[PDB]
RNA sequence: UACCCAAUCCCGACACGGGGAGGUAGUGACAAUAAAUACUGAUACAGGGCUCUUUCGGGUCUUGUAAUUGGAAUGAGUACAAUUUAAAUCCCUUAACGAGGAACAAUUGGAGG
């Protein structure tokens, strides 16, 4: 027959900001910040990511455009 | 037939025992037809052969796909101990063993194919 | 543990033997319980025999047991469901021991031949096998590159040992509570005090005919210890090396001790209408596949697959190898196991078959399952 | 206990006099003296 | 800047680490091996202080198995790197090793006592295993991938 | 404003009596050390995601979702004991419970819509 204190008691939580499940593991965070950077560099540069597959050629998949020159000019 | 053979001083039992590193990094391919489909898929870096094969066309048919993809290739002299050096309680006489883009084992690779193309 | 010296007190050139087979695949091992013998063979047999006496020269087999693999689902079955590859018999003759490729090792009494007890605790597969002499302590070496020490009194695991670099394929014990475990491709001897828990690590890198016939050592595949203070290993480049404990290099190794492989012939080598012998390949020598001693003793039993059994001994400072000859003046086959027995004149076993012991490399036409029991009566 | 709370935070507001003692009892209706240290650290440091 | 946040992020991506710390710990580490091979490198060849004290810097990193058994040059102690050790980690080991499916996965593995080296379970994924000790990576006996109890979810799940 | 002479040591009619040296425990984000707050699949659906020097322009090709489901793993904590110890605690052993977010509840700062 007592008076339980609750949990925003307990923890003086007050006005902190609401973050999110990724911001609470500071691990996991730098998982995803990772697989995101990873992924926003096969859109500027060409990664490997395997040769021809078990299939053989299937053509150049996306496009072959004639008229772009991509080498570093010494 | 067979001429980049391995000498005896400390070359046969240095590719052995990278054989041995690369099958328990499960980095590797056994027998002809696997030689063969690792090295026509482009993803293999050193290629050893056995020697002591009854009819000797099958490890000289894989040197020609080896020469024509350039990737190196030698012969070791004896079947049995290359299927020893693997692990497979059977005799391979061919054996493909592939890249990959982190390891250590790639440094035994790097310096064992220096040495086969200084044998070369 | 007198130090004895009978490499002289035996007649070898007088050896009689008896080279016998039976209805098997290949038998694999043997352990001398001294009135008993113990064969296992790849088809999932284990048979306990009994042995001869000369005041007929085939044994009687008395019992077997058949490894099961039906009953690998069905629970409290202590026994084998794959083939065994190596059995022990303790010195009591109350004690058997067989462990092989499917992942345990049992152990029962010798008498009535029902599995008593399966312990699986390693991991991978069961290579080597060896009893302390006296006492029933077991260390098995493993395929998983690890050695576990039972107090099988009390049929009970007591202690594991790692340490070793590949799958450990022999391992050797004498009174003491030691070890030599031989591993593979690492090229390395470790010598196992048990109690304290160390090791002492000994490593190999062994070094008018064609030079590329040389080969190096590539594993090292069998160990005996002759007594307390050194060892021998053979190694399958044909290297037959002893070893001292006091010293970390090997105290005198003889290089390929079963001599040369032929080499292969033309007509299955090349299929030419025209046969040349200008390119063929140099042919690797024949190493050690098996390998035994009598404890505190001058014997160094070697058996390749020559189709002859080596015999080879201590020299007088102890510190020295020599040759003695071959014993059988053939016992085709891949020797797989050597086991000695003394009468009061000694009585040795060989067990040769078509293929070596863990795996179908080399498949013999030639040879035979067979054990092949011979004695020296001097 | 919200009385507690209560009590702390009236007299907070009202007006705060110069001693107050926390006096932590019935710390023998515990059983394992290391969650005993353990209640008082935190219910120490909640108080602070 | 901005070299070194994508460094260090390239780092604690590659081999799955918490913060930046480690990486930083690791840095501090390597840069006094590569400190005490460069004071070594400033001495004359043949002198007994850099040939006794450089071996037993080379012996020590190739039985720590970081430094290659092949190069055992000090210059090659100078080009030493901290991809070599986070590569030595216990946490990499076990996702090469590949009782692990992602190196994630493989810290999850060490934290929750699956793994042992050796003998005993380790408990700390930043565990430094070394070259005689890299073999000996294997799920324990009291895990249920290695035996004993099926386990937690198992049990809840069986009854 | 903690507990004890139990070890080492000392004093006495003296084996027992007596010791403010000594050892045991408690606090501690001042530092310093190790590292939890999750791991892994399948299916369904959407067609865009990302980038830049040069911008009403160029570059690259698989990415998502508060979608639907499935697996396992479990240490913080709870805790029978036994053990440790002067008596306790910690440690090492250890039976039994102990994860689905609305929780077993990650924070501190800065910039912007």
């Amino acid at each position: 027959g007592k008076r339980q204190i609750t949990w925003q008691i307990q923890k003086n939580k007050g006005l902190t900001p609401n973050r999110k499940k990724e911001q609470r593991n500071p691990r996991v965070k730098k998982r995803k910040k990772y697989e995101e950077k990873q992924k926003k560099l096969r859109s500027v540069k060409a990664v490997y990511k395997g040769g021809e597959g078990p299939g053989g050629y299937q053509g150049e998949l996306s496009g072959i455009k004639t008229n772009l020159v991509k080498s570093v000019k010494l | 037939a067979a001429w980049p053979k391995a000498e005896d001083p400390a070359l046969v039992q240095e590719l052995l025992d990278c054989v041995q590193q690369a099958s328990h990094y499960r980095q590797l391919k056994k027998g002809a037809n696997e030689t063969t489909k690792s090295v026509n898929r482009g993803t293999s870096e050193l290629v050893i052969l056995a020697a002591d094969t009854q009819p000797l066309s099958i490890v000289l048919h894989i040197p020609l796909i080896c020469e024509e993809k350039n990737v190196p290739y030698v012969y070791v002299p004896s079947k049995v101990a290359l299927g020893r050096a693997c692990g497979v309680s059977r005799a391979v006489i061919a054996v493909s063993l592939t890249s990959n883009e982190a390891s250590d084992l790639n440094s035994k690779i790097r310096a064992l194919r220096d040495k086969v193309e200084r044998l070369a | 543990k007198v130090y004895r010296r009978l490499a002289s007190e035996l007649a070898f050139d007088k050896a009689t033997y008896t080279q016998f087979r039976w209805n098997s695949g290949t038998v694999t091992s043997v352990a001398v319980c001294p009135p008993y013998a113990y064969t296992t063979t790849k088809d999932g047999y284990l048979t306990k025999w009994k042995l001869q006496d000369l005041p007929k020269k085939r044994p009687e087999r008395i019992c077997f047991a058949k490894a099961d693999a039906r009953k690998a689902n069905d629970k409290t079955y202590q026994g084998h469901l794959k083939a065994p590859l190596v059995v022990k018999a303790s010195q009591d003759g109350k004690f058997v021991v067989t462990g092989g490729a499917d992942k345990r090792l049992v152990v029962y009494n010798a008498a009535d031949l029902k599995p008593i007890k399966a312990f699986t605790q390693h991991r991978d597969a069961v290579t080597g096998l060896a009893f302390r002499r006296g006492t029933n302590q077991l260390y098995s070496c493993s395929k998983d590159r690890t050695v576990k020490v039972w107090s099988l009194d009390e049929l009970a695991y007591v202690e594991t040992l790692f340490g070793h670099q590949d799958e450990i394929l022999d391992i050797d014990a004498l009174g003491q509570e030691r070890c030599v475990s031989v591993g593979a491709r690492d090229r390395t001897a470790r010598y196992w005090k048990v109690p304290e828990e160390s090791q002492l690590v000994f490593r190999g890198g062994g070094e008018g005919m064609d030079p590329a016939s040389a080969a190096h050592e590539g594993s090292m595949d069998r160990v005996a210890m002759i007594d307390d203070d050194m060892f021998v290993t053979g190694s399958d480049n044909g290297d037959l090396a002893l070893w001292s404990i006091q010293r970390k290099k090997p105290l005198h190794v003889i290089a390929r001790a079963h001599g040369l492989e032929p080499p292969i012939k033309l007509e299955d080598y090349s299929a030419d209408e025209i046969p040349d012998p200008s390119i063929i390949p140099a042919p690797q020598p024949r190493g050690i596949t098996a390998l035994r001693t009598l404890p505190y003793s001058d014997l160094i039993f070697s058996g390749s697959w020559d189709g002859c059994i080596r015999v080879w001994r201590l020299s007088e400072d102890k510190r020295k190898l020599e040759a003695v000859g071959i014993l059988g003046v053939l016992v085709r086959g891949i020797v797989n196991d050597i086991a000695l027995f003394e009468r009061g004149g000694l009585c040795v076993v060989v067990v040769t078959g078509k293929e070596m012991r863990f795996g179908r490399w080399k498949y013999m036409k030639e040879g035979r399952c067979g054990a092949v029991i011979f004695e020296v009566p001097k | 206990e919200m009385e507690t709370m209560e009590f702390l935070n009236i007299l907070a507001n009202t007006g705060m006099p110069g001693n107050v003692f926390g006096i932590l009892t019935h710390l023998d209706l515990f059983k394992k003296p290391s969650a005993l240290k353990d209640a008082k650290k935190r219910l120490k440091h909640r108080l602070w | 800047e901005a070299a070194r946040l994508d460094s260090e992020l390239k780092l604690v991506g590659e081999y799955g680490l918490r913060n930046k710390r480690e990486v930083w710990r690791v840095l501090l580490t390597l840069s006094k091996i590569r400190r005490a091979a460069r004071i070594l490198l400033t001495l004359d060849e043949k002198d007994p202080k850099r040939l006794f004290e450089g071996n037993a810097l080379i012996r020590r990193l190739v039985r720590i198995g970081v430094l290659d058994e092949s190069r055992m040059k000090l210059d090659y102690v100078l080009a030493l790197k901290a991809e070599d050790f986070l590569e030595r980690r216990l946490q990499t080991l076990v996702y090469k090793l590949g009782l692990a499916k992602s190196i994630h996965h493989a810290r999850v593995l060490i934290r929750q006592r699956h793994i042992r080296v050796g003998k005993q379970i380790v408990n700390v994924p930043s565990f430094m295993v070394r070259l005689d000790s890299q073999k000996h990576i294997d799920f324990a006996l009291t895990s249920p991938f290695g035996g004993g109890r099926p386990g937690r979810v198992r049990r809840k799940k069986a009854k």
